[PDB]
C-alpha cells in the first residue's frame, strides 16, 4: 500500500557519460501534493541515484547510501564503490526485504560513469536488474523508453548534447501524456568532473 | 477438459487434415473410436475440438444448416461461404459460448484451390495459407508445424509431415491423443488413414 | 504457475508373494496438460536393502526418500546392523507428520526383505503407515488395484507375477491419461534386490 | 474533470479543464468536456465518458422536438428537468456530472445543478468533478454577487488553474463558454495565458 | 454414489446395476431398479443427482412410447441415443441442477446390440463396454484385461460376476445386490439378481 | 495489437498491425488485416478481435443500406452514431475498440471509439495494445497539416515503434490512406521482419509413419 | 491465485551429445506487455565443464545465479578441487528444495560433461526435483519446442531410419533452426540468441539474431 | 467413518472395532488393527482422521508403559483416562488438532471394569456403553433396547453380533470384518473374528 | 434466523406388515436450542383413504400436503374413485420437482392402502420418490432404523407391531435431543385409517 | 482535523480546528491539536488521534531527554528527524499525519509536514487532515512572501474557517499559535470571531 509515490525517472547513456532526469512531484492518489521534492541524490563524485515509486523509501534509501558513502571515504585508501557495485548492492537490499514479504515500494536507477566507461542500471519493485543503455520506468517505460530505444537502432553512440535534447524532448511527451506527471523536473548529468545536479527545469510551454 | 486436438495444413491442390480419438472425461479415457472430423461436402471437412457435447452438437447443427442452405441453393457450398456460415453459429449463442474452436479444410468446386481456416470460439477466422490448430496441446503442435511445413507439398510428402507433426506432438500432452485419424483431401479421391499412435 | 511447477508420479504398485515383493511403477510426468519427461525413475533406490515409490510431488518425495538414506545409512554405520522395513517406515511416517498438512504430496510406500521376512508399509503425506500385502498408488492406482487383485496370489511364480504386475500397470495406463511412458518393474528378493526389466507401454502394446 | 460554471446577471459563464483519464493515463489531453444542449444551453458531463456522452446526447434529441412543438426558445428549467429524470431512471448504473448552465429570455441566467443520482439545485455557481474539491475553498472565498462576465471569466480561469495544479486527474487546456443574450463566446486559454498562481 | 455397467457381447448386451438408495448414510430401499424400459427392446440406465434421473427417464419414456404408437414400427436405439442426447444437451444450458448419468442399451435388427456411453455432459459416445459410477473406476480395468470383442453370454455373465467380487473386495460403499438384465434377439431377459 | 490513425492535410492515414496473439502465443503471423468497411468510411478494432470484426460487418450493411436510400455518399459521423448506440447498450459487455476515419464533404474525420461508447473527436488516436507506444512517437513527431508520404512515414514509425517495443504486437506494418478523391491498398505497406532461413534440410522420407487403415475414396 | 512476482519469460534449451553440451537461450527480458531489454542472456558458466541457464521469475535467476558461485568457492577452498557435474545437480536440487514453502519461480538447466566426457543435461523443476536427461527445452517455449527435439533426436515416429549419433555440425544447425522458428509462435523470445557449448577444450560461446519484434 | 463399540458387564468389558483402512473410493487394507495395548489388562480404541491417530496413540502407550516401568505397579484405568483428557485439552490449543476420538477401556483388580468415552474435543465421560463413527447412529438404540446392568459374556456377545449385522443391513459403507476382543482379571482376550 | 428453518426432521416412522401399514412420529418443533411445540401432531389426515407425514420443515410441509389433499379429493371426484397411494406419491412428487433447489425441506411419507393393498412411499424435497418395506426420516430417523430393523417382520402380530413402534419412536428421542413430545400412533387397517393413541414418553419411560 | 501552519519572518504560525468524530458524532469539539514538544516546538496531529498522541508523548520524551543532554535548545529539524524514522511505519499501523513547526535561534521558523507513510519534507507552509483537500487550491491562492505576524494569524485562521465550513470534520473553534523568538502566543478564536462568508 504505498502511500506516496513518484512518476517515472528517465536516463540513457551517452559519450562520456550518463544523463538521468526526473520531475519534482509528489503525489497521494491523484492529488498533486508536494511540488519541490527532488527524487533524484548525488551518491558520490562518480555515482548518482535517480528514485520513482514511494518517496519515504526513497529517504531511507538516502539514509543508507549517504551513511555507507561517507563510511567508504573515512577509510581513506582511494578504493570507491564503483556503479556497477552499488547496483549489485542494491539487488540484495531489495531481496533482502522482499524475501520476507516488506519490499521496498520503489524502482530505482542507478546512472555511473567509472573508469571512463557510462554504466546504467535497472532496480525495481522486486529485486530485477539488469544493465541497459536506456532505462524507463512506470509509464515512462511505456512511452519515452520506446522513443529512446527507436532513436537509438539508428545511432549507437550519442553527445552530450543529443542525448540531453532526447531527455528534455521526452521528458515533454510525458508530461503530455501521463496524469501524475509535473510541468518542472531536474536533469542530473555525470562526467569525469562529476556529478552535477542541475536546475528546476520545467517543459517550457510548446 | 475432455481434450483434443486438429490441425489441417495446405498443399500443391491438396489439404490435410487430423484429429484425435481420445475421448475422457477429464482424467479418465471412455473410449478411443470418438468423432471429430465431419464432413460438410464432397471434398469440404470440419474438425472439432473442446467439450464433446459442444462437438456434437455444434457438428448437428452445421449439418442441419448446411444442408438447409445446399437444398436451397442447389449447389455445392463454398469453403469460405461455410467459414462465414460457421463464424456466426457459434455468435448467436455469444453468452453461452459453445466451447470448441473449429477448423475448416476444402477446396474450390470450380478449382479444387487449397483452403483452410479456423475460428475462435466466438468466431474470428484465422484464414491461413499454411496450418491452423486447436484443442489444448495448441501449443506443441503449433511448434511442430512451424518448423516441418514446407511450401508446395505433394500429397504423400503433406500426409507424411501432418502424421510427424500430430504423433510429435499430442504425444506430448497428457489428456488427449490415444490414436490419430488424418483425411487428404486431394482434387480427386480422398485418402483417410488411421497412424499407430502410442496407445498410452 | 507463479511460483508452482511441482513434478509429480503416479500408477505405482507392489505385492509380496512367496519370493519377495515387486515394484512397478510408470514414468510419466505431467506438469498439468503438459508430460515433463517419460522415463523419471519412479523407483526410489535408497539402498541395495530397501526401495521407495515416488508419487504426488516428485520433488517432495526424492529429497524425502533422500534423507532417509541418509538416516539408514547412519542407523547401519552405528548400530552395524540392518534397519527393519518396519523402523525405516515409522522413520519415515515420523520425519513427515511434523510439517503436517504444509503442502506435502507424498504418497511413497517402502519395500524390502528384512530378516523377519519381506515387508511393505505404505506412508503417505498425512502420516498413514500401514501394513499390508497388495499395494498401489498414484492417480491412475484404481486400476492397478482392480487387476492386481485379479492377478494376486500368495503362491504366485516368478514370471506369473512379473507378467501380472506388467499387465495390471500396462491396463492402468492404458486407462489413465496421467500415466504412461516406460514401465519400471524391481523385484525384492532375498536381501539384495534384482531389476527385472524397464520395458516401453508402445511395446507391450503390441504384444497384447 | 473539473467542470464548473458560474451565473451572472444577463448571462453565464462556464468552465472545465479538457483531460479524459484512464486511471493515470490520459486517452485525450483536447477534450471538448462542453457539450452544447441548444443554441443557448450548455452543460458538463463528467463522471465518465460514454454514460455522459450518450445521455447528453440523448437530451439534445429530446427537448428538440419539444422546442419545436411548443415553437418558443427553450426554458433552462426544463432542460435541467429533463436531463434530471434523465439520469434519475437510470441512477443505478449510471454515472453523471450535470452542472447544466444556460440563458432563458424570460429568467435570466441559470446555472442548475446535480451530481450523479439526479436532484435539484439553482445556485450561484456550480462545481464538479474531481477538481471541484481542491477549488471549494477559494471559489467560497472569491465568488461575490453582481460580478459581471469579464470578472467571472477571470474567476472561473483562476479556479481551473488552482485545479489544475493540485488535481492529477484533470489538465490539458481550459476551455470557456461565456453563454448570454447575443450568443456563446466558445474561447480556449490555454499555455501561458492560463493563470499562474506560482508555487512558493 | 452408485454403479451401472453395460458389456456388449457379439449379438447381445448385458447391463447390471446395484440396488441401493442413500439419503446420508441409510440404505431405505435395498431392492431399488436403477434402470428403465424403454420399449421392446431398449433398456436404459439412469444415475445421477437424485429426483432428476427418475425424472428425466420417464420424461423419455414418454416420449418413446408416443413415438412407437404414433408411427406403428419401433424407434431405433441409435435414433433414441441421439434423441436422448439432444434432450439432455439443450436443457444443459436452462437447467443448473440435471445430473444424470446414462448408458443406453439394446439391440437393433439390423446393426445387432448397441451401448451407448452418456456421461452427464450429454456426450454420447460408442462403446464396446463401458460403466458410470465411482466403482466404473475400480473396474474398468478388469474390464478391459477380460474382454474380447466376441464373448458368449456365459464368459460376459463371469466377467461381469468377476467385475462385482472386485468391488466387494475392494470398493469402500457398501453394494450386496445387483440386477442384471440382457437384451437380444427376443426381447430382454431378466436375470437372477447377485447376491452375496 | 496496435492500430493508430492522424488527419493529414486531405485525408486520414490509418495504421494496424497484424500479429493476432491468442492468447501468449501468435494466432495469425498476418493477422486478418484489419481494415473494413465500406468506401470512405474504413475503420480499424481491436480488444476482442471478433466482436470487433462482426460489429464492423453489421454498421457496414446497416449503413451500406441507408447510403443506398440516400443516393449520397455516407458520412462519418453516421456511422460514429451507430458505433455509439450500439457499443453503448451492450454496456457492461464485450464491446470492442475502434478507430474511425474518413472523407466526406466535411472533408476529413477521425473518431475513436471506446468500449461502453466513449467517442472523440482527434486529430490522432493510438489504440491497441502498444498505443501507449504509438501515441508517444505521435507527440513527438506529430505537426498539423502533415503531407501525404509525410503521413505514411509518420504512422509507418508510429506502428513501428507498437511492433519492437510491445508484447502482444508485431507483425507486416499495414496502411491505410482514404481521401477525398483516391483510396490505397497499402497491404501492407512495410514489414520489418523476415522468418531465419531454415538451416535444417528435413525433408520429409515417404513411409516415415506406419500406417493401420488405408481407405480411399475415389470421387471424381 | 496470481502472486505478486511477475514471469519474465524466455526460453531455455540444451542437447548432450557424445562430447559436447549445448547450452543456449533467447536473451529477451520482459513483463507484463513490455520488454525491458535485449541483452540479458539466461545461460551462465560456471566451470570449465558446467555451465547453468536459468529462466523465471529473473530476480530469483540473478540469485541464483550467483548463490550457486559462492558455493562453488567455499567448496573449492574446503575440498581443492572443482565440483562435477552431478555434484552441481544434488547442490541445485538441495537450494532449491530448500525454499520449499517459498520456492524461486525458476526454470533451471544444467549442461556440461560427465567425468568420460559425455555429453550430460540434468533438468529440473522450481522446487528441486531433478534428473538426467540426453535434451530438454525448459522455459516459456518449452512446449514449442521441446516435442521437435523429441522427435528429431529421440527418433520418436521415426520408422526404419537409422539413429545418427549427433554431430556438433547437426546439433547446433537443429539450436538455429528451433529457436528461429520458436521465435514466431511465442511472443516472449526474441532479439538475440546466445548458445554455450560446452567442449573438452573449453567454454566457446556463439551468438545470432532473431525476430527483433 | 470408522466404527467402535465398547460394553461394559459384571466383570468385564467387550468391545469391537471394524478392520478397514480406507483413504478414497477403494480400501487398502481389510485387516486393520487399530486397539491399542495399553497394559496386561487395558486397551485403547482409537479412531478419527488417521496419521495423528496412530502418533497420539503411539504417544500415550509409550508414556504408561513409561508409568507402570519406573514405578513397579501398573496406572488404574482411571488415571489413563484422566491421563489421555489432560494431554488431548491442553495440546488442543498448539497442534491444532490431534482429531483422534477415543475409547478407553479397561479393568482393574479391585476397581472394577470401566469403559471412557472421547471425542476429538477431549471431553471424558464414564459411560456403561458407547460407540463412534457414522456407524455409532445405527447402533446405540440397539444397544439401549437390549443391554441391562448385568449381562452374560456370550449374551453381550450375540448382542453384538446384532448390532454389528444390523449396521451391515443397513449402514452404506462396507465392514466385512470385525476385531472384538474382551477384558477381564486373566488379562485380554482376543476373540473370534466376525466376518461374512 | 430470519424467520426460515421451520424444522430438519424429527423420527418419523412406517412399515407395511401383512395387516396393513402403521406409522408413528413424535412432537417436537425444534426452533434452533429451544423447543416451539411439545403438542406439534406430525401425522396428517389427508383423507379416510391417505396419511402424510410431516419432517424436515414444519411450513413446507404441512402447506404442500394440504395442496395434495385438494388436489386428490379433485382426482376422486373427476375420476369417481379414490386415488391410488403410488398416483398420489407421484402427483406430489411432480408438485416438489419444481421449486428445485429453492429451499424445501420436506420428508413427508405417503401410507394408504389402496386396491394394490398397502401404500407406502418416500416423497422428499430434492424428489426422491421410493417405495419400500421400512422408512423413517428426521434427525432420530437413525436410532429409529436401528429398532425398526431390529423389529420388523411383515407377519408379525397387530399389537406387537404397535409395541414395535413405540420402542422405536421411544428409543429415538431418548437418544435425540432435537425429536421429544407425545408419541402418535395410526394404523391405517382396511379401508380407512384408525387413529390408535396419543401416548406419552414420560409414562412410557415408566412403562419400559 | 484541518490542521495547517505557515512560516513567517522570525517564527512560525501554526493553526488547527477543534473537531473529534467517531463516525457521524462528535466524540469532543474542544480538542487540543496543537501539542507542546518542547519550550519552542509545538506540532498538529491529525486523524487516529490515539496512534498519533501516543507518539507525540514518546517523540516529546526523547526531545527533553536530548534537550538537557546537549544543553541547548533543540533544532526544528532535529524533532523532524524523530517522527520520520517512527513514523516511517517502525509501527506502520500509525495512520497518522504531523506537521511539526517551531522555532531555533539557528535557522529561525521552520515548517515541516510529515505525512503519512513517513516523508520527511521542509515546506514554507503545510497543510494536514481531511479537510486539506478543500482549502489547497485556496492556500496556493493566497499565500505570498515577506507576510508578518497579524496577517499570517489572519490567513490562517481564514484558511482553517474556509475547511471548516464544507468539511463534516471540521466543527466548533479555532485554536491558534504564535511561536517567535520572544515567547508564544496561543489564542483561541470562537463564535463571532470566525471569519464568515456570504451564503449563496
Amino acid at each position: 500500500n504505498p502511500m506516496v509515490t513518484g512518476t517515472s525517472v528517465l536516463g540513457v547513456k551517452f559519450e562520456g557519460g550518463v544523463v538521468i532526469a526526473a520531475d519534482m512531484l509528489g503525489s497521494y492518489g491523484s492529488l498533486a501534493r508536494f511540488r519541490n521534492i527532488s527524487r533524484i541524490m548525488r551518491v558520490n563524485n562518480s555515482t548518482m541515484l535517480g528514485a520513482s515509486g514511494d518517496y519515504a523509501d526513497f529517504q531511507y534509501l538516502k539514509q543508507v547510501l549517504g551513511q555507507m558513502v561517507i563510511d567508504e571515504e573515512l577509510l581513506g585508501d582511494g578504493h570507491s564503490y564503483s556503479p556497477r557495485a552499488i547496483h549489485s548492492w542494491l539487488t540484495r537490499a531489495m531481496y533482502s526485504r522482499r524475501s520476507k514479504m516488506n519490499p521496498l515500494w520503489n524502482t530505482m536507477v542507478i546512472g555511473g560513469y567509472a573508469d571512463g566507461e557510462s554504466f546504467l542500471g535497472y532496480v525495481d519493485m522486486l529485486g530485477v536488474a539488469y544493465e541497459a543503455p536506456s532505462l524507463a520506468t512506470g509509464y515512462g517505460a511505456y512511452l519515452a523508453q520506446p522513443l529512446l530505444r527507436e532513436v537509438l537502432e539508428k545511432q549507437p553512440v550519442l553527445s552530450q548534447t543529443e542525448a540531453r535534447d532526447l531527455v528534455e524532448r521526452c521528458m515533454r511527451v510525458l508530461y503530455y501524456r501521463d496524469a501524475r506527471s509535473y510541468n518542472r523536473f531536474q536533469i542530473a548529468t555525470v562526467t569525469e568532473k562529476g556529478v552535477e545536479i542541475e536546475g528546476p527545469l520545467s517543459t517550457e510551454t510548446n | 477438459y475432455n481434450g483434443g486436438a486438429v490441425m489441417a495444413m495446405k498443399g500443391k491442390n491438396c489439404v490435410a487434415i487430423a484429429a484425435d480419438r481420445r475421448f475422457g472425461i477429464q482424467a479418465q479415457m471412455v473410449t478411443t473410436d470418438f468423432q471429430k472430423i465431419f464432413p460438410m461436402g464432397d471434398r469440404l471437412y470440419i474438425g472439432l475440438a473442446g467439450l464433446a457435447t459442444d462437438v456434437q452438437t455444434v457438428a448437428q447443427r452445421l449439418k442441419f444448416r448446411l444442408n438447409l442452405y445446399e437444398l436451397k441453393e442447389g449447389r455445392q457450398i463454398k469453403p469460405y461461404t461455410l467459414m462465414s456460415m460457421v463464424a456466426n453459429l457459434l455468435y448467436e449463442k455469444r453468452f453461452g459460448p459453445y466451447y470448441t474452436e473449429p477448423v475448416i479444410a476444402g477446396l474450390d468446386p470450380k478449382t479444387f484451390k487449397p483452403f483452410i481456416c479456423s475460428l475462435d470460439l466466438i468466431g474470428c477466422p484465422m484464414v491461413t495459407d499454411d496450418f491452423v490448430v486447436s484443442g489444448t496441446c495448441a501449443e506443441q503442435m503449433y511448434g511442430m508445424c512451424e518448423s516441418l511445413w514446407e511450401p508446395n507439398m505433394d500429397p504423400d510428402h503433406l500426409f507424411e509431415t501432418i502424421s510427424q507433426a500430430m504423433l510429435n506432438a499430442v504425444d506430448r500432452d497428457a489428456v488427449s491423443g490415444m490414436g490419430v485419424i488424418v483425411h487428404i483431401i486431394e482434387k480427386d479421391k480422398i485418402t483417410t488413414r488411421t497412424l499407430k499412435a502410442r496407445m498410452d | 504457475e507463479p511460483g508452482i511447477e511441482m513434478l509429480h508420479g503416479t500408477t505405482t504398485l507392489a505385492f509380496k508373494f512367496r519370493h519377495g515383493v515387486i515394484v512397478a511403477a510408470d514414468s510419466r510426468a505431467t506438469a498439468g496438460a503438459y508430460i515433463a519427461s517419460q522415463t523419471v525413475k519412479k523407483v526410489i533406490e535408497i539402498n541395495p536393502y530397501l526401495l521407495g515409490t515416488m508419487a504426488g510431488g516428485a520433488a517432495d518425495c526424492s529429497f524425502w526418500e533422500r534423507l532417509l538414506a541418509r538416516q539408514c545409512r547412519i542407523y547401519e554405520l552405528r548400530n552395524k546392523e540392518r534397519i527393519s522395513v518396519a523402523a525405516a517406515s515409522k522413520l519415515l511416517a515420523n520425519m513427515v507428520y511434523q510439517y503436517k498438512g504444509m503442502g506435502l504430496s507424498m504418497g511413497t510406500m517402502i519395500c524390502g526383505w528384512d530378516k523377519r521376512g519381506p515387508g511393505l508399509y505404505y506412508v503417505d503425506s498425512e502420516g498413514n503407515r500401514i501394513s499390508g500385502a497388495t499395494f498401489s498408488v498414484g492417480s491412475g492406482s484404481v486400476y492397478a488395484y482392480g487387476v492386481m487383485d485379479r492377478g494376486y496370489s500368495y503362491d504366485l511364480e516368478v514370471e506369473q507375477a512379473y507378467d501380472l504386475a506388467r499387465r495390471a500397470i500396462y491396463q492402468a495406463t492404458y486407462r489413465d491419461a496421467y500415466s504412461g511412458g516406460a514401465v519400471n518393474l524391481y523385484h525384492v528378493r532375498e536381501d539384495g534386490w534384482i531389476r527385472v526389466s524397464s520395458d516401453n507401454v508402445a511395446d507391450l502394446h503390441e504384444k497384447y | 474533470t473539473t467542470i464548473m460554471a458560474v451565473q451572472f446577471d444577463g448571462g453565464v459563464v462556464l468552465g472545465a479543464d479538457s483531460r479524459t483519464t484512464t486511471g493515470s493515463y490520459i486517452a485525450n489531453r483536447v477534450t471538448d468536456k462542453l457539450t452544447p444542449i441548444h443554441d443557448r444551453i450548455f452543460c458538463c458531463r463528467s463522471g465518465s465518458a460514454a454514460d455522459t456522452q450518450a445521455v447528453a446526447d440523448a437530451v439534445t434529441y429530446q427537448l428538440g422536438f419539444h422546442s419545436i412543438e411548443l415553437n418558443e426558445p427553450p426554458l433552462v428549467h426544463t432542460a435541467a428537468s429533463l436531463f434530471k429524470e434523465m439520469c434519475y431512471r437510470y441512477r443505478e448504473d449510471l454515472m453523471a456530472g450535470i452542472i447544466i448552465a444556460g440563458w432563458d429570455p424570460q429568467e435570466g441566467g441559470q446555472v442548475y445543478s446535480v451530481p450523479m443520482g439526479g436532484m435539484m439545485v439553482r445556485q450561484s455557481f456550480a462545481i464538479g468533478g474531481s477538481g471541484s474539491s481542491y477549488i471549494y475553498g477559494y471559489v467560497d472565498a472569491t465568488y461575490r454577487e453582481g460580478m459581471t462576465k469579464e470578472e467571472c471569466l477571470q474567476f472561473t480561469a483562476n479556479a481551473l488553474a488552482l485545479a489544475m495544479e493540485r488535481d492529477g486527474s484533470s489538465g490539458g487546456v481550459i476551455r470557456l463558454a461565456a453563454i448570454a443574450e447575443s450568443g456563446v463566446e466558445r474561447q480556449v486559454l490555454l499555455g501561458d495565458q492560463i493563470p499562474k498562481f506560482a508555487v512558493a | 454414489m452408485e454403479y451401472l455397467i453395460g458389456i456388449q457381447g457379439p449379438d447381445y448386451v448385458l447391463v447390471a446395476s446395484d440396488r441401493v438408495a442413500a439419503s446420508n448414510i441409510v440404505q431405505m430401499k435395498d431392492d431399488h431398479d436403477k434402470m428403465f424400459k424403454m420399449s421392446e427392446k431398449i433398456l436404459l440406465l439412469c444415475v445421477g443427482e437424485a429426483g432428476d434421473t427418475v425424472q428425466f427417464a420417464e420424461y423419455i419414456q414418454k416420449n418413446v412410447q408416443l413415438y412407437k404408437m404414433r408411427n406403428g414400427y419401433e424407434l431405433s436405439p441409435t435414433a433414441a441415443a441421439n434423441f436422448t442426447r439432444r434432450n439432455l444437451a439443450d436443457c444443459l444450458r436452462s437447467r443448473t441442477p440435471y445430473h444424470v448419468n446414462l448408458l443406453l442399451a439394446g439391440y437393433d435388427e439390423h446393426e445387432g446390440p448397441a451401448l451407448y456411453y452418456m456421461d452427464y455432459l450429454a456426450a454420447l459416445a460408442k462403446a464396446p463396454f463401458a460403466a458410470h459410477g465411482y466403482g466404473a473406476f475400480l473396474t474398468l480395468s478388469i474390464l478391459d484385461r477380460y474382454y474380447t470383442p466376441t464373448i458368449s453370454r456365459e464368459r460376459a455373465v463371469e466377467l461381469l460376476r468377476k467385475c462385482l467380487e472386485e468391488l466387494q473386495k475392494r470398493f469402500i460403499l457398501n453394494l450386496p445386490t445387483f440386477s442384471v438384465r440382457i437384451i437380444d434377439k427376443n426381447g430382454i431377459h431378466d436375470l437372477d439378481n447377485i447376491s452375496f | 495489437t496496435t492500430i493508430a490513425g492522424v488527419v493529414y492535410k486531405d485525408g486520414i492515414v490509418l495504421g494496424a498491425d497484424t500479429r493476432a496473439t491468442e492468447g501468449m502465443v501468435v494466432a495469425d503471423k498476418n493477422c486478418s488485416k484489419i481494415h473494413f468497411i465500406s468506401p470512405n468510411i474504413y475503420c480499424c478494432g481491436a480488444g476482442t478481435a471478433a466482436d470487433t470484426d462482426m460489429t464492423t460487418q453489421l454498421i457496414s450493411s446497416n449503413l451500406e443500406l441507408h447510403s443506398l436510400s440516400t443516393g449520397r455518399l455516407p458520412r462519418v459521423v453516421t456511422a460514429n452514431r451507430m458505433l455509439k448506440q450500439m457499443l453503448f447498450r451492450y454496456q457492461g459487455y464485450i464491446g470492442a475498440a475502434l478507430v474511425l476515419g474518413g472523407v466526406d464533404v466535411t472533408g476529413p474525420h477521425l473518431y475513436s471509439i471506446y468500449p461502453h461508447g466513449s467517442t472523440d473527436k482527434l486529430p490522432y488516436v493510438t489504440m491497441g495494445s502498444g498505443s501507449l507506444a504509438a501515441m508517444a512517437v505521435f507527440e513527438d513527431k506529430f505537426r498539423p497539416d502533415m503531407e501525404e508520404e509525410e503521413a505514411k512515414n509518420l504512422v509507418s514509425e508510429a506502428i513501428a515503434a507498437g511492433i519492437f517495443n510491445d508484447l502482444g504486437s508485431g507483425s507486416n506494418i499495414d496502411l491505410c490512406v482514404i481521401s477525398k478523391n483516391k483510396l490505397d491498398f497499402l497491404r501492407p505497406y512495410t514489414v520489418p521482419n523476415k522468418k531465419g532461413t531454415r538451416l535444417g534440410r528435413y525433408r520429409c522420407e515417404k513411409g516415415t509413419t506406419a500406417v493401420l487403415t488405408e481407405k480411399i475414396t475415389p470421387l471424381e | 491465485r496470481f502472486s505478486p512476482y511477475v514471469f519474465n519469460g524466455g526460453t531455455i534449451l540444451a542437447i548432450a551429445g557424445e562430447d559436447f553440451a549445448i547450452v543456449a537461450s533467447d536473451t529477451r527480458l520482459s513483463e507484463g506487455f513490455s520488454i525491458h531489454t535485449r541483452d540479458s542472456p539466461k545461460c551462465y558458466k560456471l566451470t570449465d565443464k558446467t555451465v547453468i541457464g536459468c529462466s523465471g521469475f529473473h530476480g530469483d535467476c540473478l540469485t541464483l545465479t550467483k548463490i550457486i558461485e559462492a558455493r562453488l568457492k567455499m567448496y573449492k577452498h574446503s575440498n581443492n578441487k572443482a565440483m562435477t557435474t552431478g555434484a552441481i545437480a544434488a547442490m541445485l536440487s538441495t537450494i532449491l528444495y530448500s525454499r520449499r514453502f517459498f520456492p524461486y519461480y525458476v526454470y533451471n538447466i544444467i549442461g556440461g560433461l560427465d567425468e568420460e566426457g559425455k555429453g550430460a543435461v540434468y533438468s529440473f523443476d522450481p522446487v528441486g526435483s531433478y534428473q538426467r536427461d540426453s535434451f530438454k527445452a525448459g522455459g516459456s517455449a518449452s512446449a514449442m519446442l521441446q516435442p521437435l527435439l523429441d522427435n528429431q533426436v529421440g527418433f520418436k515416429n521415426m520408422q526404419n531410419v537409422e539413429h545418427v549419433p549427433l554431430s556438433l555440425d547437426r546439433a547446433m544447425r537443429l539450436v538455429k533452426d528451433v529457436f528461429i522458428s520458436a521465435a514466431e509462435r511465442d511472443v516472449y523470445t526474441g532479439d538475440a540468441l546466445r548458445i554455450c557449448i560446452v567442449t573438452k577444450e573449453g567454454i566457446r560461446e556463439e551468438t545470432v539474431s532473431l525476430r527483433k519484434d
